[PDB]
RNA sequence: ACGGGGAAUCAGGGUUCGAUUCCGGAGAGGGAGCCUGAGAAACGGCUACCACAUCCAAGGAAGGCAGCAGGCGCGCAAAUUACCCACUCCCGACCCGGGGAGGUAGUGACGAAAAAUAACAAUACAGGACUCUUUCGAGGCCCUGUAAUUGGAAUGAGUCCACUUUAAAUCCUUUAACGAGGAUCCAUUGGAGGGCAAGUCUGGUGCCAGCAGCCGCGGUAAUUCCAGCUCCAAUAGCGUAUAUUAAAGUUGCUGCAGUUAAAAAGCUCGUAGUUGGAUCUUGGGAGCGGCCGU
């Protein structure tokens, strides 16, 4: 504190109540800008239909092609690039099927070798993609 | 890119059939011997401290 | 072997009855049923054993004890005053009706379509 | 508008570092040294501690000789004399945290069984009490984890259902005249 | 953004949360007007207009679940069209009356508390405080063992007559007879380079498929992939994703920072705001405490 004064409290507060919007984690939470730029709109998951799939290429040093999923949701109708998280589980995932899509773990944010890629799949038309590739559930139709 | 070669080396792993298995003592009976084996079985011999996997 | 002590004894005259915390100790058989409790207080506090009413056995853990209760009361002529109607129909002399709600609080509601005294031509 | 509790707390530490070397060293000597059922057992026995220090740590800080902390002191030391850790004449409210983890299975009676010496070993003190073996003064305990008091440690004794106590044999011995009976008649 | 009582986290300060059972208010699709009554601007009253919508014999009627179930739509997201006047206490003329209020059973891994899946005796086989002998080996009061040894013992899963229990019972419980040697009464869920507890094991893949929060790993020796094994962690739970708190002294009141890492207005003037020099009753008078405290 510059001010320390006895009655100097309507400039501590005031001053914080200004400075706290330089810190960029306090201001995504309270202005209507971010929340409505997330294409869940504040939600832990969506489900998607699936309308087309993307081979994203791995960003760098490791050249692999990370077989992602272009998924529409129901309740905005925006679009999303979806990873589907398993060993070669693109081929559980047919074109025009609902699939369950959730963040990844750095909250809006390219995780590792996938360039702008945000979200994973977890559930196929419900049925887990773990059951999927361990082998416990048969795909439903 | 070459949504073709999917899923390449799970297929091609020769399926070696899971060895069959006595069930792991559980809850209490578990952490019996993990207290004899860890602390009081054995006695500190000389150099570093192993591994318990540590199959050199 | 139900050797009971009617503790906490205490006489209530506005309404008439004697009651008492009777602490009940009889170790090793099952749980002691309302068949043969009444004809103890026939042969402690020798009252009749029709007009007492005897319940609230609480075990302890472990299966070797109660804390009994029952209130006596003046006569049969008093046995259904201070004494509501649930526990009446517990020794013979009384019975609930049958119809059950989803006739009885639907067939005085039945009868609210036509007006006035003869409405009984819905519901028998 | 219901007439129901919902009134529950936790009753173990949620332990801040997962992968302590040090925390799998100690926490799991609370194990076969005094016979627990897994991690969980080891956690709360702190948990009862860190509810006795929180306020101990307070209740020395208050005034000198103030009746707030000289009745609120002396209420801990009218509870923590009780249990039977602490002196009887040498009772003291600063040596309150001069108490450590173990403190408690010195006088729980999770470990009451092999403590008089009326047990086989540690591990004995679990499986006598998992089938309610034993009581404390004619009422029949099946939870080990039971705060046995100063005054009532002599009445540590056996249930009247117990072919280990003052009781009957019981179900093997029965199901042997099956095999014993059996070939006898 | 219903507010508060509160909640989560918490050295100390703080920070987020409170639609949710208690209290106060507000609303009954949207508004608006009113009758009645002590008390509604009431919608389990009415009258309209605006939207929605079931009859119709096509003239004309009837309607409000944000009461309890149950649909439909919505979504990541949330149960059965169970069971009563018994606590309460209120209403009624009133001890006799009546109340999906209050209230009991289902679906319930939202969660929280307890809690099984071997503790004991001795043959397997190794140790050591120990006697002996260089090591040997025997000897064994005090236990540490655990290996596809023998086992005995039991309370409690499953199946259960009944009652204490109940506005009817069911469930622990109180408890009978019946019900455990891979005690098939069978534990999975994740990682196994580093952070970070735990394999430089073997095949297969060969910058492919993938793993990986971050760092990174795979280029035909992969401790990371895909698998087998053994191990490690937690354990009837655990992995995951999002908001949020601590860690964050990376919002700094306590407690940051501004020469060069981000940053001092180019520079003074200046009004509120903020902060503002020293200075105004001093010592002894009067008894005791074990010169001087009170």
């Amino acid at each position: 504190g510059k001010c320390r004064g006895l009655r100097t409290a309507r400039k501590l507060r005031s001053h914080r109540r200004d400075q706290k919007w330089h810190d960029k984690q306090y201001k995504k939470a309270h202005l209507g800008t971010a929340l409505k730029a997330n294409p869940f709109g504040g939600a832990s998951h969506a489900k998607g239909i699936v309308l087309e799939k993307v081979g994203v290429e791995a960003k760098q040093p490791n050249s692999a092609i990370r077989k992602c999923v272009r998924v529409q949701l129901i309740k905005n109708g925006k679009k999303i690039t979806a990873f589907v998280p398993n060993d070669g589980c693109l081929n559980f995932i047919e074109e025009n099927d609902e699939v369950l899509v959730a963040g990844f773990g750095r909250k809006g944010h390219a995780v590792g070798d996938i360039p702008g890629v945000r979200f994973k799949v977890v559930k196929v038309a419900n049925v887990s993609l773990l059951a999927l590739y361990k082998g416990k559930k048969e795909r439903p139709r | 890119g070459s949504l073709a070669r999917v899923g390449k080396v799970r297929g091609q792993t020769l399926k070696v059939a899971k060895q069959e298995k006595k069930k792991k003592r559980t809850g209490r009976a578990k952490r019996r011997m993990q207290y004899n084996r860890r602390f009081v079985n054995v006695v500190p011999t000389f150099g570093k401290k192993k591994g318990p996997n540590a199959n050199s | 072997t139900v050797t009971i002590r009617t503790r906490k004894f205490m006489t209530n005259r506005l309404l008439q009855r004697k009651q008492m915390v009777i602490d009940v100790l009889h170790p090793g058989k099952a749980t002691v049923p309302k068949t043969e409790i009444r004809e103890k207080l026939a042969k402690m506090y020798k009252t009749t054993p029709d007009v007492i009413f005897v319940f609230g056995f609480r075990t302890h853990f472990g299966g070797g004890k109660t804390t009994g209760f029952g209130m006596i009361y003046d006569s049969l002529d008093y046995a259904k005053k201070n004494e509501p109607k649930h526990r009446l129909a517990r020794h013979g002399l009384y019975e609930k009706k049958k119809t059950s709600r989803k006739q009885r609080k639907e067939r005085k509601n039945r009868m609210k379509k036509v007006r006035g005294t003869a409405k009984a031509n819905v519901g028998a | 508008p219901v007439a129901r509790s919902w009134v529950c707390r936790k009753t173990y530490v949620t332990p801040r570092r997962p992968f302590e070397k040090s925390r799998l060293d100690q926490e799991l000597k609370l194990i076969g040294e005094y016979g627990l059922r897994n991690k969980r057992e080891v956690w709360r026995v702190k948990f009862t501690l860190a509810k006795i220090r929180k306020a101990a740590r307070e209740l020395l800080t208050l005034d000198e000789k103030d009746p707030r902390r000289l009745f609120e002191g002396n209420a801990l030391l009218r509870r923590l004399v009780r249990i039977g850790v602490l002196d009887e004449g040498k009772m003291k409210l600063d040596y309150i945290l001069g108490l450590k983890i173990e403190d408690f299975l010195e006088r729980r009676l999770q470990t009451q069984v092999f403590k008089l010496g009326l047990a086989k070993s540690i591990h004995h003190a679990r499986v006598l009490i998992r089938q309610r073996h034993i009581r404390v003064r004619k009422q029949v305990v099946n939870i080990p984890s039971f705060i046995v008091r100063l005054d009532s440690q002599k009445h540590i004794d056996f249930s009247l259902r117990s072919p280990y106590g003052g009781g009957r044999p019981g179900r093997v011995k029965r199901k042997n005249a099956k095999k014993g009976q059996g070939g006898a008649g």
